[PDB]
């Protein structure tokens, strides 16, 4: 689940 | 004049990988997320996902993340989306979208294109054959048969020739292109003088010129 | 499976209203699914109009606006003008990912409507002998660009071997396209009657040749 931050590579 | 400048086309054989770019001017590169899109026609629009050019922060589509890899070169301000063992269903346009972030969202700008053609196809030269009629006053044609891989050049009497010509665009038949060019002339040129299509094919070094002639 | 949906196609004429609408398939196109409006014009030319359900995207003419019309997201444009016939392509977001429409396209009456100038090739004898044989049908002039395409050969359709190319704007901004016919040329000699058929807004029109 994304949208930003948490997720480089994902 | 905000711009993304994508290549037009390329071609590659299936079970290669291909790294697409989307050059950016205009705007202040890294304030603005990017995203990529697949179509194909038929089917519609697919998302991939996005880079943020800030960041390198990354977000994929599922169905794309063991097959795509987004990144972007902050000092050249373009994007590149690499595309991985390649497959047939691969074959399509890839657009790189800029996207806004808050005040709102939008999906304000689009670079125009790379549409990718993944086959194992060998290069082909076009067949051409004159098009008349058995039986704005008569039309006449050029018929380019059989032809690997895109595009081919199509144009008549030299370019002494604007008006009535209708140069179509190819069907895929067989793994093989073929398409047709079209030019109407007052009942008087024909046959008096006479129209010769041009058709060049740049991948196999060829071209025809071909008259047509009574039927 | 997280579908979404829109109308195929909608006509209309310059300076009326006309309303787009977008289906999210798990129910209700709420604000957290970001309606995006996206405009496809000729020669894959994209651009963002709405975005965030009823942002409009800088530079974009005023006459474009989006809401929520019942459970579905709904592009708004007045005032319609003639260059706005182009395919519009609706996007939601389902927390982690987007997902487009099949696209409405859209008819702007701007020109007036015009049958298609129809012309049928019989197959060149320099193709025939290489053992195969191509009709050639160009549908040139048309408007507005659909119609449909069929071949006939002895007075029955024949559906095997035909190819139709989708309409493509032409300079004066009508419609042309083309379709084939390819048989070999021993199939092409049994044959008496060939018929390239289009039917465009209900009016038919057909080119015959007998070989």
């Amino acid at each position: 689940d994304l949208w930003t931050t948490a997720i480089p590579t994902i | 004049q905000v711009q993304l400048q994508q290549p037009g086309a390329e071609l590659v054989k299936p079970g290669a990988s291909v790294k697409l770019s989307c050059k950016a001017s205009g705007y202040t590169f890294t304030s603005y997320w990017m995203h990529w899109v697949k179509q194909r026609p038929g089917r519609g629009l697919e998302w991939i996902g996005r880079i943020d050019p800030n960041s390198g922060g990354t977000a994929y589509n599922e169905k794309f993340k063991s097959k795509a890899t987004l990144t972007v070169d902050k000092p050249s301000s373009t994007a590149y989306m690499q595309l991985s063992s390649l497959t047939s269903e691969d074959s399509a346009v890839y657009y790189c979208a800029r996207y806004d972030y808050y005040g709102g969202s939008y999906f304000d700008y689009w670079g125009g294109q790379t549409t990718l053609t993944v086959s194992s196809a060998k290069t082909t030269p076009p067949s051409v054959y004159p098009l008349a009629p058995g039986s704005s006053m008569v039309t006449l044609g050029c018929l380019v048969k059989g032809y690997f891989p895109e595009p081919v050049t199509v144009v008549w009497n030299s370019g002494s020739l604007s008006s009535g010509v209708h140069t179509f665009p190819a069907v895929l038949q067989q793994g093989l292109y073929t398409l047709s060019s079209s030019v109407t002339v007052p009942s008087s040129p024909w046959p008096s003088e006479t129209v010769t299509c041009n058709v060049a094919h740049p991948a196999s070094s060829t071209a025809v010129d071909k008259a047509i002639v009574p039927r | 499976q997280a579908v979404v949906t829109q109308e195929s196609a909608l006509t209309t004429s310059p300076g009326e209203t006309v309303t787009l609408t977008c289906r999210s398939s798990t129910g209700a196109v709420t604000t957290s699914n970001y309606a995006n409006w996206v405009q496809e014009k000729p020669d894959h030319l994209f651009t963002g109009l709405i975005g965030g359900t009823n942002n409009r995207a800088p530079g974009v003419p005023a006459r474009f606006s989006g809401s929520l019309i019942g459970d579905k997201a709904a592009l708004t444009i007045t005032g319609g003008q003639t260059e706005d016939e182009a395919i519009y392509f609706c996007a939601l977001w389902y927390s982690n990912h987007w997902v487009f429409g099949g696209g409405t396209k859209l008819t702007v009456l701007g020109q007036p409507k015009s049958s298609p100038s129809v012309t049928l090739f019989p197959p060149s004898s320099e193709e025939l002998a290489t053992n195969t044989a191509t009709l050639v049908c160009t549908i040139t002039d048309f408007y507005p660009g659909v119609v449909t395409v069929d071949w006939t050969v002895d007075g029955t359709p024949v559906t095997q071997g035909m190819e139709t190319t989708q309409p493509s704007k032409q300079s004066n901004n009508k419609y042309m396209a083309s379709s084939y016919l390819t048989l070999t040329a021993a199939a092409w000699e049994r044959h008496s009657s060939y018929s390239c058929q289009v039917t465009h807004e209900g009016h038919t029109v057909e080119k015959s040749l007998s070989r």
